[PDB]
């Protein structure tokens, strides 16, 4: 699981481990509007699909930007990326901030 | 409930004024004698709708004449509805009384409004309109007072073909036959070609990361089916080609480069990455085309395994595919990331050579006295194929006439000898009384047996239907051909 | 591409559900379907994924053994079933702009509805 | 419709919707006058060999 | 293309007759000089 604050008013941060962030592996972003299923937002370290946002990493702790207070996007972002530990491929989904 | 348009749905085609003269005319119009729905309901549109009775929504509204969408205002009531170029054309005539009795229908309004409409409502009979050509007779007056529908049947094919609303007796071609092919066959020799993946994601030993091992593969087929639904790969991905569309091209050559890392470690085999592996032990080129394979290969590494040796430091860095030590150490029991993964790197070569691998050919079965369209290695063509009594030399596939056409083909599975005969075609020709005496005619199909057209004589000239055989000989009228005439009694013999 | 799920349904408690998933946009750079849910109230879960060329599937070690996902090529369909909670499960097709294929640094862009399961 | 030569008075009736006429070769034969609607034929301009 | 035609008859003789094909070999090399051994 990837640690992320409950909610922020700006950055959604997400932090993980060596494991899965500071592993090199891509963690991946997206938007969910409630009604409906999450969008993807950013592909990989920092591309995007056509239709304002941007990120990187750090260590074990990864982070998307998003910039300029348009409209009300109050919808639940999320991080997600590889987890290479217990004993098998899994993927993992972070704890979900409310913006 | 439908109706029999016997003479009706006929329009002038433009604002031409023509007079005296028989024209020919290609547009949307009710066939003669169509199945016209009738009303006693919301009606689809197609290409122009016929309709008639004894306001409307198409939203175009026309309501009684108050015309909305861009705005305009302005017995058997038959209409035309049609629209071309963003032009909703009307026409319509009035008439005292579907009934019989031939009307060409004038032009009411153009309505430039570039809207396209599907579907109308009516607020009782329709028809619809289909590209057809049409000869038109008018008289004196620029009125159309005639009309025949070139499609209906073969005589009236002659007479578009003659431009005449009258047929003197004779014999005319007015169209061509042509049988098409029904299905469509591609043959290749069965391969037992194939490439010898097995030593590359079968086998038991490998090299390790530092100093990898490469396979050189040529003369064979890829079978790309039996690595992409492999039982256990974790991963594949290619870059430059889609894993789907490997089997429609040929490489010159292709390697397999085969070495073991740890789980985590196989992100870094790929184009534009960087770290331990990609920059120390195995470049791969930001320009790499090929395909990338992985998997968990744990069973056969892992001990209760300082074997496999990759580097922690080098002075200089790798360029593309060159070939301080530690060891991994891989244990049975790790997390997914620390296990060893086996991994195969298919890279594809192309050159200016003769091309050498290849996907796999899929054949179909053989088609046998029916039109194909065909291929059989590499060499198209259609007809229709036979058993042929000819014999080829060991090494020929197919043969040629004299005037260097496809004669003949070897089947490449089997090796028999099929040969190509062309699908029949021809002239069609109406053998007609004068129009004067009878409205029958006989139809004749040049060089087509009779078998294969779809009352009926087969002639030497071709298949003669509608006429029928005497045993009684006449003095000729219409000529047919090798000895054979046609006449009319009371019906048309020959 | 479009995938199109199943809508919702109830089962009683213990008993087993069958979750179809179509994808009939194309199917022609889909080389894996995964499944995802969504507990009311929560983030989201992989519950596991399948290879529709090789049909083996991986599966969250905390449901395994209770769950399998079935490839049907001639239909291009994954179906997801359960065994023995309330969450919508939702169907994703995985991508990478990178490379075509499948791995483990790819991302799920194309999700279907969501279908929701309660007891 | 463009088209050169000479206009005289037709002796044809066209038909109310009509406005420009053709003969057996699809070649304009003649034209209405759109502003007062009476109908005007359109002959060549000499020409021939000399 | 190295082609390769090949016949082998009783008994350079008189008498006409045309070499069959023994092998297309798809090598992609121009060869200048050759020797036999
Ligand atoms: C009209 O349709 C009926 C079947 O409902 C068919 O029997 C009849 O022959 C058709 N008539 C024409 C002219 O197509
Ligand atoms: C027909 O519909 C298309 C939309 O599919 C539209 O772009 C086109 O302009 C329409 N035709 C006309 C004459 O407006
Ligand atoms: C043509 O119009 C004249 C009136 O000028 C009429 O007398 C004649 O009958 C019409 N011709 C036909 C064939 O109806
Ligand atoms: C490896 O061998 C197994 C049988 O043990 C076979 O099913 C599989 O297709 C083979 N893989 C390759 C690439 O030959
Ligand atoms: C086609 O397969 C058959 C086996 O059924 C084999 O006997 C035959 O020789 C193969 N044909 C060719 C051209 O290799
Ligand atoms: C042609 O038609 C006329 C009637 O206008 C008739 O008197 C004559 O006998 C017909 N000729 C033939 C060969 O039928
Ligand atoms: C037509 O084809 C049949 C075979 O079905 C054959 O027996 C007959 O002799 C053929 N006739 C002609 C004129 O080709
Ligand atoms: C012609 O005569 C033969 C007998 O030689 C007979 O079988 C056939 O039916 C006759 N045909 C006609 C049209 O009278
Ligand atoms: C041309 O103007 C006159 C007025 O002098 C009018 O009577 C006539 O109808 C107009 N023509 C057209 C075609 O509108
Ligand atoms: C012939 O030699 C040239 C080098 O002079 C080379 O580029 C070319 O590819 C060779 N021909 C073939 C068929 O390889």
């Amino acid at each position: 699981v990837l640690t992320q604050p409950p909610s922020v008013s700006v950055t959604i941060s997400c932090t993980g481990s060596n494991s899965n962030i500071g592993a090199g592996y891509d963690v991946h972003w997206y938007q969910q509007l409630p009604g409906t299923a999450p969008k993807l937002l950013i592909c990989g370290n920092s591309n995007r699909p056509s239709g304002r946002f941007s990120g990187s990493k750090s260590g074990t702790s990864a982070s998307l930007a998003i910039t300029g207070l348009q409209a009300e996007d109050e919808a639940d972002y999320y991080c997600q990326s590889y987890d290479s530990s217990l004993s098998g491929p899994n993927w993992v989904f972070g704890g979900g901030t409310k913006l | 409930a439908y109706t029999n348009s016997f003479t009706r749905g006929v329009y002038y085609p433009d604002k031409v004024f023509r007079s005296s003269v028989l024209h020919s005319t290609q547009d949307l119009f009710l066939p003669f004698f169509s199945n016209v729905t009738w009303f006693h309901p919301v009606l689809p549109f197609n290409d122009g709708v016929y309709f008639a009775s004894t306001g409307w929504i198409f939203s175009l509204l026309i309501v009684n004449v108050v015309i909305k969408v861009f705005e305009y205002v302005s017995n058997l009531r038959e209409f035309v509805f049609k629209n071309i170029d963003g032009y909703f054309k009307i026409y319509s005539k009035h008439t005292p009384i579907l009934p019989q009795g031939f009307s060409a229908l004038e032009p009411l309004v153009d309505l430039p409004i570039g809207i396209n409409i599907t579907r109308f409502q009516t607020l009782y009979y329709v028809g619809y309109l289909q590209p057809r050509t049409f000869l038109l007779k008018y008289n004196e007056n620029g009125t159309i007072t005639d009309a025949v529908d070139c499609a209906l049947d073969p005589l009236s094919e002659t007479k578009c073909t003659l431009k005449s609303f009258t047929v003197e007796k004779g014999i005319y071609q007015t169209s061509n036959f042509r049988v098409q092919p029904t299905e469509s066959i591609v043959r290749f020799p069965n391969i037992t070609n194939l490439c010898p993946f097995g030593e590359v994601f079968n086998a038991t030993r490998f090299a390790s990361v530092y100093a990898w091992n490469r396979k050189r593969i040529s003369n064979c087929v890829a079978d790309y089916s039996v690595l992409y639904n492999s039982a256990s790969f974790s991963t594949f991905k290619c870059y430059g080609v889609s894993p789907t569309k490997l089997n429609d091209l040929c490489f010159t050559n292709v390697y397999a480069d085969s070495f073991v890392i740890r789980g985590d470690e196989v992100r870094q085999i790929a184009p534009g990455q960087t770290g331990k592996i990609a920059d120390y032990n195995y470049k791969l080129p930001d320009d790499f085309t090929g395909c990338v394979i992985a998997w968990n290969s744990n069973n056969l590494d892992s001990k209760v395994n300082y074997n496999y040796l990759y580097r922690l430091f080098r002075k200089s860095n790798l360029k593309p595919f060159e070939r301080p030590l530690q060891s991994y150490g891989f244990q049975p029991t790790n997390g997914v990331g620390y296990q060893p993964y086996r991994v195969v790197v298919l890279s594809f070569e192309l050159l200016h050579a003769p091309a050498t691998v290849c996907g796999p050919k899929k054949s179909t079965n053989l088609v046998k006295n029916k039109c194909v369209n065909f291929n059989f290695n590499g060499l198209t063509g259609t007809g229709v194929l036979t058993e042929s009594n000819k014999k080829f030399l060991p090494f020929q596939q197919f043969g040629r006439d004299i005037a260097d056409t496809t004669d003949a083909v070897r089947d490449p599975q089997t090796l028999e000898i099929l040969d190509i005969t062309p699908c029949s075609f021809g002239g069609v020709s109406v053998i007609t009384p004068g129009t004067n005496t009878s409205n029958q005619v006989a139809v004749l199909y040049q060089d087509v047996n009779c078998t294969e057209v779809p009352n009926v004589f087969q002639t030497r000239a071709g298949c003669l239907i509608g006429a029928e055989h005497v045993n009684n000989s006449y003095e000729c009228d219409i000529p047919i051909g090798a000895g054979i005439c046609a006449s009319y009694q009371q019906s048309i013999i020959a | 591409v479009q995938l199109v799920q199943s809508g919702a349904e109830v089962k009683k408690p213990g008993s087993s559900v069958k979750v179809s998933c179509k994808a009939s946009g194309g199917i022609f750079n889909t080389y894996t379907i995964s499944w995802v849910r969504q507990a009311p109230g929560q983030g989201l879960e992989w519950m596991g994924r399948i290879i529709l060329m090789s049909g083996m599937a991986n599966y969250a070690q905390k449901i395994q053994g209770r769950v399998t996902i079935t490839a049907d090529k001639s239909t291009s369909t994954a179906y997801m079933e359960l065994t023995s909670d309330t969450a919508v499960y939702y169907c994703a097709r995985g991508f990478n702009g990178n490379y075509y294929g499948w791995g483990d640094d790819d991302a799920f862009d194309i999700w279907g509805q969501g279908t929701l399961v309660t007891v």
